[PDB]
């Protein structure tokens, strides 16, 4: 995932290729407990280097949990266009673990946003909360009493 | 008027084209003013050029380097990003003075006679391709 915003062109492509054939391959990993917390603060990351001084240097970033760093183009074009790419695969593999298993998605989904550290900031943006408590609610599916009916 | 000589280095001479003008070279310690004037009357290091010259005026360039510090100070103050360099400069004798010389000099005709070609390869050379970080300062750098 941390290798899918290189900044050159070819190896984002053949990254992305690498990982439509690992997740075909192996569907359990969909609904992993580990992979949802990482590609959630990536996003974040991004959204807070969308508006950084772009003339002030160092484009680098530490990603919160996990031994890696990201750079950023310069031009606020660029950015912007690679962080409304990267924002259509999260809902993608949200939506693809959501219609097989409900349950444990959203237990884990509920088990996210009970962090301390997420909550002071949480009254600024926080793009990754807001991207979980968007994406819980158009993929949800009828209860015990609704859900055998014709209609 | 704001540093102090220390010794001279008996091997930097080296006369230029022209009228006998020569180069020097200066080892300097900076202190000050009131400090340098108080300790004037009882007897941070660095290098530095000079360079010499006899028979020629050296007056528009003092009124030029006025102006360019005046625009640097207002340009500083209003908050802005831009860089100039105000080579100092006096002149003492009647067409005599002496100039100072900016450190590592590097006269654009040498090294066009050197390359033969354009600025864009001498810096795509020395810095890199223009992906690079540093290109990209270089360039900002340029534009300031």
């Amino acid at each position: 995932l941390v290798n899918f915003n290189h900044i050159h062109k070819r190896i984002r492509r053949v990254a992305d290729k690498y990982l439509s054939g690992l997740v075909d391959k192996f569907p359990h990993l969909l609904w992993s407990g580990t992979v949802l917390k990482t590609m959630l603060d990536i996003l974040q990351t991004l959204s807070l280097s969308l508006s950084a001084d772009i003339h002030k240097d160092q484009p680098y970033y530490d990603i919160p949990d996990a031994p890696y760093r990201i750079t950023v183009p310069d031009t606020y074009e660029a950015r912007e266009s690679i962080v409304k790419d990267f924002a259509a695969r999260c809902g993608m593999i949200l939506q693809e673990a959501m219609k097989w298993a409900p349950t444990v998605t959203k237990s884990h989904l509920q088990e996210y946003l009970n962090k301390h550290q997420n909550w002071v900031s949480g009254l600024s943006q926080h793009t990754g909360l807001a991207m979980a408590t968007e994406s819980i609610l158009h993929f949800a599916g009828y209860n015990k009493q609704n859900t055998t009916l014709g209609a | 008027p704001e540093a102090i000589v220390l010794d001279i280095d008996y091997k930097s001479g080296t006369p230029m084209q022209s009228k006998a003008p020569y180069l020097a070279k200066f080892k300097v310690k900076r202190c000050g003013v009131s400090e340098l004037e108080k300790e004037g009357l009882r007897c941070k290091i660095s290098w530095q050029a000079a360079i010499f010259k006899v028979g020629d005026d050296c007056r528009q360039d003092m009124l030029a380097l006025q102006i360019i510090d005046l625009f640097k100070n207002i340009f500083q103050l209003v908050g802005l990003d831009l860089f100039v360099f105000p080579y100092r400069v006096v002149a003492t004798a009647p067409g005599c003075g002496v100039i100072e010389c900016i450190p590592d000099c590097t006269s654009r005709d040498q090294l066009g006679r050197q390359t033969d070609f354009g600025m864009y390869d001498y810096f795509t050379r020395q810095y890199g391709d223009e992906s690079t970080l540093a290109f990209q300062q270089a360039r900002y750098n340029f534009i300031r």
